[PDB]
């Protein structure tokens, strides 16, 4: 049984896709599909400036804000 | 607690079987009584259907 | 009468069991027709013990497995056709009405219920469900039913060597 | 605008009422017609059920109109997974051209009536990666949208603003009036 | 009191401060629960604001908006 | 008669079902199904038989065990051939 | 049990015009090739296991079973006390026997 | 407070006590007697049959003025 | 044969119908609103007053919304399911025990044996029409605990007629009279709530039909009425497992107004227990209802056969 | 009081290094937690507990949460 535990699914964080082999409730394969929340952050830091480009780390992982300005 | 609840249950169905068994015969009577006057008009019932 | 209804039901269920193809269909026309033959069964007797037995055993246990089944095999649904719906019907109302015509006191079942039995009858008042089952637990009729689950677990042992695991 | 009315102007002014449409219908037919439809209305904004459709941060705000301080649950609004069973989707995140055919047919896939929140600039807009190579430039490209919510993540005052003005709008549908118009 | 009889002669002076029992279902019926304050002002436009500090954080100041509306 | 009036309509189902578990218009599941249908019949007739005698019914639940393991074995044993002949063993018109 | 059909064909009856009257009552609209689509998550579309099949299988060995472990109530007061007690205790301690014994293997 | 419950729940305290004691009124007004009689034992269903040969009411008591003075 | 009988057990089956219905209707206001109160939040409110009229704002959307299909040709099989669930959840309350006679069930646990054996063929074909992966996999999975716990509750109330000694439900109130039997039976109490949480979905056992490892089981193409319809037959299970955890362990009290306050606290502990647990997994469940339950079932079980038998030499 | 599988140092801290216990006190009390739903117990009372609290419900809009004076809103133009 292929199936896509797909972005709807509440058990994904809304936008994995996990297409996953299933031989009864057992998971003989899974691949996860990502890129369904790929936004194009390096190709636009690279034309703004320094303090321009520090809003989208906040935008980057979003439950660790502060950490990501930190680090940046 | 438990035996004792079933040895009043136990009482009562016993009360309830021993108040049957005294209404009984009477009702055996009358059944017997209604039971050959119907065996009669049957009887005369079919004698005079089959003639 | 409703001994009536219930050869008519019947009739009709098995009609239309010979009729149709799709196996979950045949597995709900079975599930169907195991209520009716149930309540069938359950107005010659004197208490409805062997109708609960049955309709455990048959519909809510075993044929389960059937639709289980049949539903796994069949990806397709059902083309439901109202012309085998108007037949059914049809012959229905013609049934149900024919018994309507006919003398219900001929064509009762001759077997007796708990109250068709004698007034003078000392076993039908004891318990409900008592003196029929009792053979199955006295000398020397237990061993057929202590060979009855013998059977059962024997039968799950074939089982599970059949299907390989 | 308009200049909210002064106490002195407002204490003249009579009472609006729950109905927007009024009682002073002519027909008995055409009033049994409006009431019928502010039943409707009352019972679709008095239960719209969104569905769990969390693309990105904005969807943090989203679980924070389900925690205590804010309760959703006292306005109809609880989150259901199927799309079958939910009244409304909230576009809560950023949409991509990976995600425009799935959000396309979980939107399709919902029964009509179908009110769809918008919920922060990525969603409507496009954001702040609208000249991105793969974001779709808001959801209104996609999606027909009812209620568009404006803070990057918006508070949760603020998306709970849109759920009243979504039960707002609910509550001025005209339907059987409409039909009786038709 | 440890059983809390005594909150109930607060419903009833709830009751008593709404302007009756018909103004207090209306009250009810409009502002979703039932509260006690201070009044501290009152607009232009004709809202009402109160404030009492016996209730929590975020719920110790009100508007009860204009009754035209 | 006796057997027109009474029993007849078991008998007539038993062969109809027997006559399905048998076309060749059919398949293995429609003749397990059709075998489970007269089962049934088998059951109403039984009963009939049964309740002539007055404490005898508890024989009904003997002949129900016997025909259940039945039915259980012959779904075990047309699923066994899922592994080797395929999903499209049920179609099979013939064997 | 004539009173048990004609209730069950009343409840019958009444959910079936009530169902009826709930699509009527639904909102027709223009239908669709997506909204008819299946349900997958998101992005658009099993074998026969074995495993719940003898779950079932085991499910109806233990139902027979239990049929004959239903009789025996009403049969206390009316059977043999040694020949009760005696297939009682047999029947099930072979079938707690057999349960260990299927667990342990 | 917490007291919101209580309107929740009490509603259901008194709705499905109403399909047994609206029959206690009810067989009071049509019967008159409010215990329709009980079907378990036979004897009790040979007994209501006796009852309703007797009287066209099965429920309708015939007392000792049915007894003749001999 | 006295036809007010047939009269009045016609009125007080539909006035059982109507009042099991608007119970179900408050049994989701108190549902949503104290499963608020299980957490900080609030529960309903702001509709109508207090959020009394909540339940029929519901009633209201879902018998307007669009009836949708999983396919657009055949689609009677869809049908059927809701119909048979709601059907099936208001005739097994025919085998309440009414002091007053409605029905008199003498075999009452096999007709509630029998519409729960049933509940495992409404939700098949719940699973199987919808037409969808999902769909089948929460069918196959509520099947699959739903007769995995059949045999359990079989055997557990297979016991419990062991105590009173025959199968009709009025005589769990004569056996009752000086104390209940939650003190006889509390682990019985444990394991009947254990049983009573798994043949209808809730929290604990909620793999079959829970928003997280599927997004729904078996209602995930239902919508438009006959989610309604499936959603009443589910919470009338919910009432009648109440009721029934209320006759057999706490006394059966039916005319008492103690009784039917009871019956709101057990339904109130089934939403206690709603918020609190987790879920448990495939495996783990198999364990549970294979060898846990069925070993406690059978052991006590032989106890009760010694009990009964020791009992009947003192009698 | 349990032994350390691993034994901790200074400037950590384990979890789930505890050794199971042995003697027949410790599995009596573990055998009734298990058998008699202690734990679930514990976890229904805190559950229940929780009942009794205030409900943190603002109730919008009649009542708002608090803000800051930094607050970020509407764009405006003075
Ligand atoms: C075909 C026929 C029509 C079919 C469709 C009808 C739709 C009705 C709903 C709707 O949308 O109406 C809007 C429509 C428009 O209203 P409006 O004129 O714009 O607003 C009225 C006021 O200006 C603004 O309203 P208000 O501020 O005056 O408050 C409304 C209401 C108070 O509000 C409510 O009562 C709302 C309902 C709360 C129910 C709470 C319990 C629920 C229990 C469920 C079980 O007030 C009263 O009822 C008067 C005071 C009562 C005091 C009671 C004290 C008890 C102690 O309402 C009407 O036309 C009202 C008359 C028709 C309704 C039915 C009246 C007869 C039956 C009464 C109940 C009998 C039991
Ligand atoms: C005075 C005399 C006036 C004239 C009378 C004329 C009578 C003869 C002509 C009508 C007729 O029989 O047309 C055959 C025409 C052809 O039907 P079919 O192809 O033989 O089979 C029906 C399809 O499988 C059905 O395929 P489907 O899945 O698309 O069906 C949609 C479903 C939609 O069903 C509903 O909307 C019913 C809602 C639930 C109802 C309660 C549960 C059942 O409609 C029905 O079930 C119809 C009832 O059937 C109908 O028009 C059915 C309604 C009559
Ligand atoms: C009374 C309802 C009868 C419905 C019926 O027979 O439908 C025909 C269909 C037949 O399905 P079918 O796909 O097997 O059709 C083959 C039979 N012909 C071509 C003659 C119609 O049966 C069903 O849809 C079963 C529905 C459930 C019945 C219980
Ligand atoms: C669709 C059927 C859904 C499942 C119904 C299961 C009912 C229990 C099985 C059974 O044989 O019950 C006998 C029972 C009779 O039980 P009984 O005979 O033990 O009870 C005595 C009868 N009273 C209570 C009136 C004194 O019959 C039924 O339940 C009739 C079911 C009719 C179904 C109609 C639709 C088909
Ligand atoms: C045929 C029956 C027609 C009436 C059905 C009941 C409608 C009740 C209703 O909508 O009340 C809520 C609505 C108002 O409630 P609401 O849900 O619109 O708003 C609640 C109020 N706030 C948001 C401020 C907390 O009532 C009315 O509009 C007037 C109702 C008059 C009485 C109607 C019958 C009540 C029983
Ligand atoms: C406890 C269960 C309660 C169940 C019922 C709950 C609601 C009861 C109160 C509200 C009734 C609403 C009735 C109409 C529902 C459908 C609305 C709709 O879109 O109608 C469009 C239809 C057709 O209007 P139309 O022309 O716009 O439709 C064409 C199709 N679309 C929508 C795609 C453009 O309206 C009607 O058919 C008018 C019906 C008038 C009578 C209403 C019922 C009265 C009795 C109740
Ligand atoms: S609008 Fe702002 S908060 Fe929302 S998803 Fe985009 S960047 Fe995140």
């Amino acid at each position: 049984l292929t199936l896509n535990f797909g972005p709807q699914h509440p058990a994904a964080h809304g936008v994995l896709r996990l297409v996953l082999e299933l031989d009864g409730e057992t998971v003989m394969r899974a691949d996860p599909h990502i890129g369904l929340l790929h936004r194009g952050t390096e190709k636009l830091i690279e034309y703004k400036t320094y303090t321009q480009a520090l809003p989208y780390f906040d935008r980057l992982d979003y439950v660790s804000m502060m950490c990501n300005e930190q680090c940046y | 607690i438990y035996y004792l609840t079933a040895k009043k249950v136990k009482r009562d169905e016993i009360e309830m079987r021993s108040a049957q068994n005294v209404i009984f015969p009477i009702l055996v009577a009358e059944r017997d009584r209604e039971f050959l006057r119907q065996l009669r008009r049957n009887r005369d019932e079919e004698a005079e259907l089959m003639k | 009468m409703i001994q009536l209804m219930l050869y008519s039901l019947i009739i009709t269920t098995s009609i239309i069991f010979l009729n149709m193809i799709h196996p979950l269909a045949l597995g709900l026309t079975l599930l169907i027709q195991t209520i009716f033959v149930c309540l069938l069964t359950g107005l010659m007797t004197k208490s409805f013990w062997y109708s609960y037995i049955l309709f455990l055993i048959f519909l809510g246990g075993m044929l389960v497995l059937f639709i289980y089944v049949t539903s796994l095999a069949s990806n397709e649904m059902f083309n439901l056709s109202m012309k085998l719906t108007l037949f059914s019907s049809l012959i229905l109302i013609f049934m149900l009405i024919l018994s309507f015509i006919m003398d219900k006191t001929s064509s009762s079942l001759f077997l007796m219920n708990n109250d068709m039995q004698s007034i003078i009858n000392m076993n039908s008042y004891f318990m409900e469900n008592s003196l029929s089952l009792n053979k199955l637990y006295n000398f020397p009729t237990n061993f057929i039913t202590i060979l009855l689950m013998n059977y059962l677990l024997i039968t799950l042992i074939v089982i599970v060597k059949i299907t390989k695991l | 605008q308009q200049t909210l009315p002064v106490a002195e102007v407002a204490q003249n002014l009579p009472k609006k009422g729950y109905s927007p449409f009024g009682t002073k219908q002519s027909s008995v037919a055409e009033w049994s017609l409006a009431r019928l439809d502010d039943l409707l209305n009352w019972g679709r904004k008095g239960s719209i059920w969104p569905l769990t459709f969390g693309l990105a941060c904005c969807a943090v705000e989203m679980m924070h109109i389900a925690a205590p301080r804010y309760d959703m649950d006292r306005y109809g609004v609880v989150f259901r997974a199927s799309p079958r069973q939910a009244d409304v989707i909230i576009v809560a995140g950023t949409l991509t051209n990976k995600m425009a055919p799935a959000l396309r047919k979980v939107y399709d896939q919902m029964p009509e009536p179908r009110w769809v929140i918008s919920m922060g600039s990525c969603a409507n807009g496009g954001g702040y990666y609208h000249y991105s190579y793969s974001v779709v430039r808001g959801c209104d490209r996609i999606i027909p949208v009812d209620i568009y919510v404006p803070g990057c993540p918006p508070t949760a005052e603020a998306l709970m603003y849109g759920v009243l003005q979504l039960q707002k709008k609910v509550k001025r549908m005209k339907t059987l009036q409409m039909w009786y118009r038709k | 009191k440890f059983l809390g009889i005594n909150r109930l002669t607060k419903l009833f002076q709830m009751v008593r401060e709404a302007g009756g029992l018909k103004q207090a279902y209306l009250k009810l019926y409009r502002n979703d629960d039932l509260k006690i304050g201070t009044l501290v002002g009152i607009d232009k436009y004709g809202n009402k604001y109160f404030e009492n500090p016996y209730y929590f954080y975020g719920r110790n100041r009100w508007i009860e908006f204009a009754p035209h509306v | 008669m006796i057997m027109i009036l009474y029993w007849s309509l078991p008998m007539i189902l038993f062969i109809l079902g027997l006559f399905c578990f048998v076309s060749n218009r059919k398949h293995l599941l429609s003749m397990l199904l059709s075998l489970e249908f007269i089962v049934l019949m088998l059951f109403f007739m039984l009963f009939i038989y049964l309740n002539m005698l007055n404490y005898e019914s508890y024989f009904s639940m003997m002949f129900l065990t016997f025909s259940v393991c039945e039915g259980a074995l012959g779904l075990s044993i047309l699923v066994s051939m899922i592994r080797t002949h395929g999903n499209d063993y049920f179609q099979s018109f013939s064997i | 049990m004539f009173s048990i059909i004609f209730i069950a064909l009343l409840i019958l009856l009444i959910t079936t015009i009530v169902m009826f009257l709930a699509s009527i009552l639904s909102k027709k609209a223009l239908i669709d090739r997506e909204k008819s689509s299946p349900f997958e998550c998101g992005f658009d579309p099993l074998p026969f296991s074995l495993r719940f099949f003898l779950i079932t299988i085991i499910f109806l060995i233990f139902d027979v079973e239990i049929a004959l472990i239903l009789p025996m109530i009403i049969i206390m007061k009316y059977s043999n006390i040694m020949i009760w007690t005696i297939t009682s205790i047999i029947f099930i301690l072979i079938l707690l026997i057999g349960l260990y014994h299927e667990w342990n293997q | 407070m917490w007291f919101e419950i209580l309107p929740g729940a009490v509603i259901i305290t008194t709705l499905l006590s109403v399909p047994i004691y609206a029959m206690y009124g009810l067989d009071k007004l049509m019967i008159g007697n409010a215990f329709r009689r009980n079907m378990d034992e036979r004897f009790s269903r040979v007994m209501y049959q006796r009852d309703f040969r007797l009287t066209d009411n099965p429920y309708k008591m015939n007392g000792l003025e049915q007894i003749p003075d001999e | 044969m006295f036809y007010m009988e047939f009269i009045l057990s016609l009125i007080g089956s539909l006035l059982l119908i109507i009042c099991v219905l608007v119970s179900v209707a408050f049994l989701t206001l108190l549902e949503r609103k104290v499963l608020g109160y299980i957490q900080i939040r609030k529960g309903p409110n702001k509709v109508g007053l207090m959020g009394i009229p909540q339940p029929f704002c519901d009633a209201i959307k879902l018998f307007t919304k669009e009836q949708t299909y999983p396919l657009l040709s055949n689609y009677l099989s869809y049908y059927i399911s809701p119909i048979f669930s709601l059907f099936l959840s208001l005739f097994v309350w025919m085998c309440m025990p009414f002091f007053v006679k409605l029905y008199s069930f003498n075999l009452g646990g096999l007709f509630f044996l029998c519409c729960t054996s049933l509940g495992v063929y409404t939700v098949m074909v719940a699973g199987w029409s919808s037409n969808s992966n999902y769909a089948l996999l929460g069918g196959l999975r509520a099947v699959a605990q739903t007769i995995s716990y059949e045999v359990s509750l079989a055997l557990i109330l297979l016991s419990f007629i062991f105590l009173i000694g025959s199968y009709n439900m009025i005589y769990f109130f004569f056996y009752q009279v000086y104390m209940w039997f939650l003190i006889i039976l509390f682990p019985m109490a444990l394991v009947w709530v254990s049983i009573s949480l798994a043949e209808t979905n809730r929290t604990p056992f909620d793999f079959a039909e829970g928003e997280s490892e599927l997004v729904s089981g078996f209602n995930v193409e239902y919508s438009s009425g006959g989610f309604a319809l499936i959603f009443m037959a589910e919470y009338a299970s919910i009432l009648f497992m109440s009721m029934l955890f209320c006759v057999i362990f706490l006394g059966c009290d039916v005319f008492n107004l103690l009784f039917y306050m009871k019956l709101t606290f057990i339904s109130f502990v089934f939403i206690w227990v709603r918020g609190t647990l987790p879920r448990f997994r495939y495996d783990k469940l198999m364990y549970l209802a294979w060898k846990c339950f069925l070993s406690f079932s059978l052991n006590y079980l032989l106890f009760f056969i010694g009990f009964k038998i020791l009992l009947f030499s003192l009698l | 009081e349990p032994k350390d599988i691993v034994e901790v140092p200074k400037g950590y801290v384990y979890v789930n290094n505890k050794e199971l216990s042995m003697e027949f006190a410790d599995i009596t009390d573990r055998a009734a937690s298990t058998m008699f739903f202690g734990e679930l117990l514990r976890g229904f009372a805190v559950t229940l507990a929780h009942i009794f609290k205030e409900p943190a419900t603002i109730n919008y809009p009649f009542e708002k949460g608090p803000l800051s004076p930094r607050f970020r809103g509407e764009h405006a133009l003075r």
